[PDB]
């Protein structure tokens, strides 16, 4: 559950350090 | 993936910049 | 618009939880 | 897009389900 | 917004209320 | 309910303590 | 156990979005 | 509960559904 | 009001996000 | 104050980073 | 360590709550 | 610090307060 709790934290960043240009989360 | 990557060690925000488009 | 930005991190997290091994291309209208 | 159709209205996890990969 | 206000809403709950928790309902 | 009372206006601490169990 | 308590936030996040009108309760053993 | 079964391994979300009202 | 609250919910994210080991000091206004 | 310059209009993480200590 | 940064995510989160107009100072050696 | 004391064992609200200014 380690990986899943750390991978919606990493979403959230993601989605501020890509500002406009999006990201492309994949497992 | 970035799971592997970023969830054993800090990544810093120039490796997260990895995943932008 | 700070009211989109905002509503975009909630969407991202609900894809995250949605998707699943799926993933996900966010970009931005 | 995601944000005209849920950020003006609520969207069900089933609505988002159409923005996965 | 009144849904994503909700969503920090229930994080807010969680907080506050500990082993009490709480019930939520729209 | 809690969505009339906390999203018009701020809650305190207090005030949201009210919605517990 | 905060490793517990910090997935119990995530869960009622995830219970918010799942349960949409019907709502939950959450309640500790 | 939702603590035992959900945190020691990933539950689906029909699987979080069961907790719904 | 409570769309400034939302939003410093946001803001501080964003602070312990790019602060790093520096952190930051938050008030209201 | 970061409220004034950072809720109405979009503020980058460049912009954030001058309120870091 | 990963696990630290993921508390102090929830920590700084749980402060904004708590500390209301006040505010506080987070820091991470 | 905040780490060290709430991070292995959980704080309440009202211990987090010490922590604000
Ligand atoms: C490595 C890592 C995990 C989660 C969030 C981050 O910003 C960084
Ligand atoms: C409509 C909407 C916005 C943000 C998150 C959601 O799950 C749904
Ligand atoms: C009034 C209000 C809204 C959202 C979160 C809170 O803690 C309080
Ligand atoms: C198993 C699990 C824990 C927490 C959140 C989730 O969406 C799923
Ligand atoms: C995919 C999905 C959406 C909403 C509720 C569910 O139980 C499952
Ligand atoms: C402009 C703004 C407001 C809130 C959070 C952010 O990351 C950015
Ligand atoms: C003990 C602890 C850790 C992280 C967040 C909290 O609200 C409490
Ligand atoms: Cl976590
Ligand atoms: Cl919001
Ligand atoms: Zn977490
Ligand atoms: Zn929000």
């Amino acid at each position: 559950v380690n990986q899943h709790l750390c991978g919606s934290h990493l979403v959230e960043a993601l989605y501020l350090v890509c500002g406009e240009r999006g990201f492309f989360y994949t497992k | 993936g970035i799971v592997e990557q970023c969830c054993t060690s800090i990544c810093s925000l120039y490796q997260l910049e990895n995943y932008c488009n």
